[PDB]
């Protein structure tokens, strides 16, 4: 409706008999391609991402944001837990960290 | 030419153009945004299309209602069989209903 691509902003400019919106919009640019996951199985527990997903670059899980890469550490705070791993299609085995544990030892 | 209104209307000059896009074209036009909508989603329709499996595009749709992705990946089988009885249930109507 406001341009190609995700709307950002507009601004309008008058023009003879009508009007000229500039639209601006974000474009993802230059995708690179990643194994994915729907879930992570954890101490028999089920993992879904809170707000991202799982990616592996080949060796290691990350949960990023959608739209733009940025891998961090799957851990308590970036997921959520819900049910066993026997259910969902495609669930991979993988460590989510807990924050606390390390305070706890320390 | 007697059994025919076109043949009349022709004769006394109204005549039909064709469409510049043929029935085919428009088929490969909707077989593209098929393949694109089920392949990698909404993402083409912004820019490059980015491949993402089916089943995780349907729990980003799920979020966007505010179900939470969990319900869409633990009712997997049943939502893919709601869908299939759905769409049977449409080329039913449609073989079947007159107009
Ligand atoms: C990306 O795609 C290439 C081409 O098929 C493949 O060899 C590679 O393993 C993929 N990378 C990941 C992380 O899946
Ligand atoms: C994946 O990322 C980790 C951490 O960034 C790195 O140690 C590992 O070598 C990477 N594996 C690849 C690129 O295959
Ligand atoms: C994941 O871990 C569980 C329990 O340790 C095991 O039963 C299952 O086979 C593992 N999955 C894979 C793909 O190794």
């Amino acid at each position: 409706f406001c341009g190609k691509g995700y709307h950002l902003m507009s601004f309008p400019q008058s023009a003879p008999h009508g009007v000229v919106f500039l639209h601006v919009t974000y474009v993802p640019a230059q995708e690179k391609n990643f194994t994915t996951a729907p879930a992570i199985c954890h101490d028999g527990k089920a993992h879904f991402p809170r707000e991202g997903v799982f990616v592996s670059n080949g060796t290691h899980w990350f949960v990023t944001q959608r739209n733009f890469y940025e891998p961090q550490i799957i851990t308590t705070d970036n997921t959520f837990v819900s049910g066993n791993c026997d259910v969902v299609i495609g669930i991979v085995n993988n460590t989510v960290y807990d924050p606390l544990q390390p305070e706890l030892d320390s | 030419a007697a059994r025919d209104l076109i043949c009349a209307q022709k004769f006394n000059g109204l005549t039909v153009l064709p469409p510049l896009l043929t029935d085919e074209m428009i088929a490969q036009y909707t077989s593209a945004l098929l393949a694109g909508t089920i392949t990698s989603g909404w993402t083409f329709g912004a820019g490059a299309a980015l491949q993402i499996p089916f089943a995780m595009q349907m729990a980003y749709r799920f979020n966007g209602i505010g179900v939470t992705q969990n319900v869409l990946y633990e009712n997997q089988k049943l939502i893919a069989n709601q869908f299939n009885s759905a769409i049977g249930k449409i080329q039913d109507s449609l073989s079947s209903t007159a107009s």
